[PDB]
């Protein structure tokens, strides 16, 4: 399998209205050698997805939202599921690869009295303290802190990338022009304006957020080459006995 | 081509998919800017990238979006188009869209408004066609008035009764009588048909022939009264009264009756005033006797095919035509040079009802374009997707040759290296038919499909010699992998010690039936005994690439492998045909003998829907009892509609079917004891 | 002559009285105190050095190059001081300048109090009182989240970090406290939840109100984020003192020892 194969079928895989949703095995498939991926857990927590996978024959740990349930929005089991996965990868020198396809938190009576918060911070803890080389790849979305949750370039993050049909912002366009625009009390041009100016991904951009806007046809040329020259990294941090995992 | 000639600098095409992509080409070959139509679903089709400029036109369903004549002459105007260019299908042959066009100033590209009105009904064109001089079924012509009259018509027609609707067709209101008790009970039953037929309610009586076969005469012609005949064409291969496999030179006719038909079909063109391209349909029976049957006056599916063996191109042709150019070839001109075969790819599976329609996403999709003599004509691409509201053809293959042993060995080469995951095609359907004997020797009709496969498509019946290739292929396949699993990196710290072994004993379950097989591999050789049988297969053992090319006993074959599991459960694409097999070795195989069977709990009493859709009408509702063949419902999808069978007696428990929604293939629709 | 000392006295003048006297007065009205004598309390008297006071915002979007839009500080004191005698660095947040959310320069400001305590080898005592993000700020906003939430981990069993909730904390800010060795909170005064009662409502379609949401009672006896909760803010602020006490400086001393009688 040859590290530079194009994958044209994936141009058009995310529609291009914001209600609909896809399916990421298919990116999955797609992108990893021979069309082979074995995945843990696969009927627990279908919101999101964790598997192992290769890429130019070495092993790689695939982690990534799942749109088609629930919206790819995160709850209590769906951060421990992550959570584990990449703390072994970390454990056992193992590439991590990341999609990004989420709206935020679910939100709910139950998940609050549940302890969502520990959780989310035990996920944002496991991918803050990797120290294995990182890929992420923002397919469409993503809102709020959960950007941060799903290891953005601030966490120490090596390289991100977005697609063209991505789009990052804090929240929703209704609740920015109901939170900033209150006075005005016309949200007719607001909107649009805020949907024209902020509903795309150049002000990540512009800011370095994001290492490069990339069609998705090369999305895995662009990954391989990545992992040949991540494959010596090498962190130093500061010596403990053990961190304390909020668990 | 020359594009110093003055033509249209700006062309709308009014249809979607292939013809519309081949309309583009044309006209990028031929310098002419373009202008594209779609709909919503459609806004990332291949046509809509290739053509500069696009226009949304309304919604998903063609009634909104392809025939809705407003929304057309709207994009017509705004974008200035100067001609328009219908295809085939939609509104190539609407009688009010070519006035509609023609009022302003637009040109249309294609037959006038009276040559569409005259051959737009079965009534008036068989005496038009009759005062021509041109060969008809000796029927009588004329509105039938009664049962009495019906059937003293049936006494001088012959003993073979046909019924027709008139007006409108698509395989409707077509029944057969042959006794005269018979004869008027179909009578009967026709004209109350026809009472409840779209509104025509006029019958046509006619006779049969026997063992038809369909031969086409492509002709063209101007404004200036020229008209040719550009050969033959053999279309008999057909399911569902649609045309799958096609010919362009006819094996069954001599140079007379060539001739003959070629007069005829254009003296019928003269006689109506075409100034277009179209085709004229013949039936002919076993004593070569020819009768008129229908005329399209628009541009065919297989048009391309004639193509082949005349080197002319029907688009130019007739976009010159309608620019107001007179021809430039005579009929000494037209000369026959070689032999080509065309096989249309649907998106159906083969094994129900000869193709019922099948829906997806396409994971990828390759052509062979690389092989010898083949063309490939589709409006499709990797990650394409198939939706429910249009007619499901993919593509179709066009292979010539020097005469038919070439093309059809070139058809069945091309045939194996074309790739497509994600759907299920007919591909195996169209194999199985191209190397059949009977197709080969060249006695056909139109009931190919009726007597060769009388149940159904069942798959490729292969012998022993083909099933002893198939198993060593799979157990060379599965011991490459096994190989291929041991080799790692080296370590330098705990080092690999690879396992020796001479010789891999396996268990082949095959079907029903199990094998014993003995691998050995001497580097890119594999030594395979199957049964006491030698075999010797070699190959480069390329595990990545979705086409394998291997060579068995000096015979060369290419498979594809579909899917694959650690479970030992293997899809092969063999000879056109998928394969599922399970490879284990002697000792898994030895102890797989005390695992429990599961339990599957689905005997009958399931009426699963076998393809997507909207069902139009329910017959049953819970609670009743249903009786052996008799229809449940009826589901509309992709221009058509299917009703499911019976065959086991319960009562319904529930019915979870209602007219207006969505069913998805493969949902459960009526549960009964 | 120069008037770069009346500019100085206006600007500490400013940064004392906060964003304007009136919302000092409805802090008060809440029984709630502001972050400075919040500071005095904790610390030993006379021996609190503030870090970075002169620290502006610098947005550009959504009309704050104006004046009434600045404010010194930018919501947040930061320092270190002297707990019976051992050092120890603090921050808090001031609910006065809209409403203690995230800029570029508060999160600047607490990771460079994070990475100096980290250097030296002190405990961390943060006192929450936000939000949530400021909108208008935009993406450079969710990375000063980043920005902790990394240098949270870093310290992770190498310095003890406290947090005590003394008001509303929502949204993405919720996660520090989280991250951190121990939690506290101020009975009938605190709040902790992702999302308010609105979305709430207008998502699942339930009628619910902050205190059964994100009460303290609700994070001491069921939802088990918090560890302690206390009466008001000064005996919070005791309490704090001597479970300060208890605990060493690093993961690189030996538990300390006192005396006995
Ligand atoms: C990382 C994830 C994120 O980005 S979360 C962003 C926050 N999302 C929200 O919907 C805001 C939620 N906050 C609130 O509802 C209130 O501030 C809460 C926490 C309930 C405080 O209670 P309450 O005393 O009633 O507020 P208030 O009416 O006195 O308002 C005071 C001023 O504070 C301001 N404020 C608050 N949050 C922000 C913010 N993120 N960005 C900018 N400004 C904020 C408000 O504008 C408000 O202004 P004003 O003085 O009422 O005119
Ligand atoms: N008079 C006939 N005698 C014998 N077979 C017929 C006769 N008419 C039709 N058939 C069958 O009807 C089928 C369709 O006829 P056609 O006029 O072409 O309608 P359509 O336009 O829908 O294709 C033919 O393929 C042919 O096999
Ligand atoms: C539906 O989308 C209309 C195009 C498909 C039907 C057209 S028209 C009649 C020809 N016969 C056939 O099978 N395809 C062609
Ligand atoms: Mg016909």
């Amino acid at each position: 399998d040859p590290s530079d194969r194009l994958v044209p079928e994936l141009d058009t895989i995310v529609p291009l209205e914001s209600t609909k949703a896809y399916n990421m095995v298919d990116i999955i498939h797609s992108v990893v050698d021979e069309r082979e991926f074995f995945e843990i857990m696969p009927n627990y927590a279908k919101n999101i997805i964790v598997g192992f996978a290769r890429m130019n024959g070495r092993t790689v740990g695939i982690v990534g939202n799942q749109p088609k349930v629930a919206s790819g929005c995160l709850d209590i089991n769906s951060s421990v599921k992550g959570a584990r996965f990449v703390r072994f990868c970390d454990a056992f020198n193992i590439p991590l690869i990341t999609f990004v396809d989420v709206p935020g938190f679910l939100p709910g009576t139950a998940q609050e009295y549940g302890g969502i918060i520990r959780h989310g911070a035990k996920l944002l803890y496991a991918f803050a303290e990797a120290t294995v080389p990182k890929v992420t790849v923002i397919t469409r979305k993503a809102y709020g802190g959960a950007y941060d949750v799903m290891s953005s370039k601030h966490l120490c993050g090596d390289t991100n990338y977005a697609w063209p049909t991505a789009e990052i912002a804090v929240m929703g366009a209704k609740g920015a022009v109901e939170i900033i625009f209150k006075g005005h009390e016309n949200v007719e041009a607001a909107q649009a304006e805020y949907i024209e100016k902020f509903a795309n991904p150049f002000p990540a951009a512009v800011r370095g957020f994001v290492d490069d806007i990339i069609q998705p046809s090369s999305t895995r040329a662009r990954i391989c080459c990545d992992l040949d020259v991540l494959a010596s990294k090498k962190v130093q941090r500061p010596w403990r006995k053990h961190a304390n995992i909020p668990l | 081509y020359d594009p110093n000639e003055k033509t249209f600098d700006k062309i709308l095409v009014a249809n979607r998919g292939e013809i519309a992509c081949r309309v583009i080409r044309t006209c990028k070959k031929m310098g002419i800017k373009t202008v594209a139509i779609h709909s919503d679903v459609d806004a990332s089709s291949v046509h809509v990238k290739m053509a500069d400029e696009a226009v949304c036109v309304g919604p998903a369903p063609t009634s909104k979006s392809y025939l809705n004549m407003d929304a057309i002459m709207e994009a017509i105007k705004k974008t200035r188009a100067q001609a328009v260019h219908p295809g085939y299908g939609f509104l190539s042959e609407n009688k009010e869209f070519a006035r509609c066009l023609a009022a302003e100033d637009v040109v249309f590209i294609g037959p006038d408004t009276h040559a569409i009105q005259a051959m737009g009904d079965k009534i008036e064109s068989k005496l038009l066609a009759k005062k021509a001089e041109v060969n008809t079924i000796p029927g009588f012509d004329g509105v039938v008035k009664d049962a009495e009259e019906a059937v003293r018509i049936a006494r001088e027609i012959g003993y073979p009764v046909m019924i027709k609707a008139s007006a409108g067709g698509g395989g409707k209101g077509m029944r057969i009588a042959w006794d005269d008790e018979e004869t008027r009970d179909g009578f009967r039953l026709s004209s109350q048909e026809a009472a409840s037929s779209f509104g025509d309610d006029r019958l046509l009586i006619e006779k049969f022939i026997d063992n038809p076969r369909h031969i086409e005469i492509q002709v063209l012609g101007d404004k200036h009264g020229n008209a040719l005949w550009l050969n033959e064409r053999e279309c008999s291969i057909q399911r569902r009264n649609q045309k799958v496999v096609e010919e362009a030179p006819s094996i069954f006719l001599d140079a007379e009756t060539r001739r003959a038909m070629g007069e005829q079909a254009v003296a019928l063109a003269r006689a109506v005033k075409y100034s277009s391209a179209g085709t004229v349909e013949f039936l002919v029976d076993s004593k070569k006797n020819f009768y008129f049957l229908e005329m399209n006056t628009r541009l065919q599916v297989e048009h391309p095919v004639t193509e082949c063996i005349t080197g002319l191109d029907l688009v130019q042709e007739m976009i010159r035509v309608a620019k107001g150019y007179p021809l430039r070839h005579k009929q000494a001109d037209i000369r026959i040079n070689g032999w080509a075969v065309e096989c249309r790819v649907y998106a159906e599976d083969p094994y129900k009802s000869f193709g019922l329609p099948s829906i997806g996403r396409l994971s990828q999709y390759q052509e062979p374009l690389h092989l010898p003599g083949v063309r490939v004509d589709s409006g499709i691409q990797p990650g394409s997707d198939i939706s429910i509201y249009y007619d499901p053809m993919i593509s179709k293959l066009i292979t010539y040759g020097s005469d038919r042993t070439e093309a059809l060995k070139r058809m069945a080469d091309a045939l194996d290296n074309y790739v497509i995951r994600g759907v299920t095609h007919n591909i195996a359907l169209l194999r199985e038919v191209i190397i059949n004997s009977r197709f080969v020797k060249g006695d056909i009709s139109t009931k190919f499909l009726s007597d060769v496969y009388p149940d159904g498509f069942k798959g490729h019946m292969l012998t022993k010699s083909e099933k002893n290739q198939l198993l060593a292929i799979a157990s060379s396949l599965f011991v490459a992998f096994q190989l291929r699993a041991q080799h790692f990196q080296e370590n330098s710290r705990m080092p690999v010690i690879k396992p020796d072994i001479a010789n891999w004993e396996l268990s082949v379950k095959l079907h029903d039936k199990v094998h014993t097989v003995v691998a050995s591999n001497n580097g890119s050789v594999f030594s395979v005994e199957v049964d006491g049988s030698k075999l010797n297969v070699t190959s480069t053992w390329n595990l990545a690439s979705p086409l394998l090319s291997v060579s068995v006993d000096g015979t060369q074959r290419t498979v594809q492998c579909l899917s694959r599991e650690a479970g030992g459960n293997m899809s092969i694409q063999f000879l056109g045909t998928v394969y599922k097999v399970n490879i284990l070795t002697r000792l898994a195989a030895e102890l797989n003998k005390f695992m429990l069977e599961k339990v599957t709990e689905d005997t009958s009493s399931v009426l699963r829907s076998p393809m997507p859709g909207v069902v139009v009408a329910v017959s049953v509702k819970p609670g009743d009892a249903v009786a052996e063949g008799q229809e449940i419902c009826v589901i509309e999808a992709m221009k058509m509609q299917n009703s499911m069978t019976a065959g086991k007696t319960g009562t319904v428990k529930s019915v979870h079917c209602q007219a207006g929604d969505t069913v998805g293939e493969g949902d459960l629709l009526v549960e009964l004891e | 002559a120069t008037s770069v000392n009346e500019r100085i006295e206006n600007k500490r003048r400013t940064a004392l009285l906060g964003g304007g006297q009136r919302r000092i007065d409805a802090q008060h009205k809440r029984g709630k105190l502001t972050a400075r004598e919040r500071i005095s309390l904790l610390l030993d008297p006379g021996s609190f050095v503030e870090s970075d006071m002169f620290v502006e915002h610098r947005c550009a979007d959504f009309g704050m190059a104006a004046d009434k839009n600045k404010f010194p500080g930018d919501s947040v004191v930061t320092g270190r001081g002297r707990i019976n005698g051992r050092l120890v660095y603090v921050f808090s947040q001031d609910f006065t300048v809209f409403g203690g959310s995230l800029s570029g320069a508060h999160a600047q400001k607490i990771c460079k109090i994070m990475d100096q305590a980290i250097t030296v080898g002190a405990p961390v005592i943060g006192l929450n009182d936000s939000g949530g993000a400021r909108i208008q700020e935009g993406v450079e906003s969710l990375a000063g989240y980043a920005d902790i939430f990394l240098r949270n981990v870093t310290a992770s069993g190498v310095i003890p970090q406290i947090s005590l909730i003394m008001g509303p904390c929502a949204g993405g800010a919720v996660y520090s406290p989280a991250l951190t060795d121990f939690t506290f909170m101020v009975k009938d005064t605190s709040y902790l939840f992702i999302t308010g009662p609105d979305v709430v409502k207008s998502v699942t379609n339930e009628d619910v109100t902050q205190e059964e949401l994100g009460g303290a009672k609700t994070h001491t006896t069921m939802s088990g984020v918090a560890h302690r909760a206390f009466e008001n803010d000064v005996d919070a602020l005791c309490n704090l003192r001597d479970f300060f006490n208890y605990l060493p400086l690093s993961s690189q001393d030996p538990a300390p020892v006192r005396e006995c009688h």
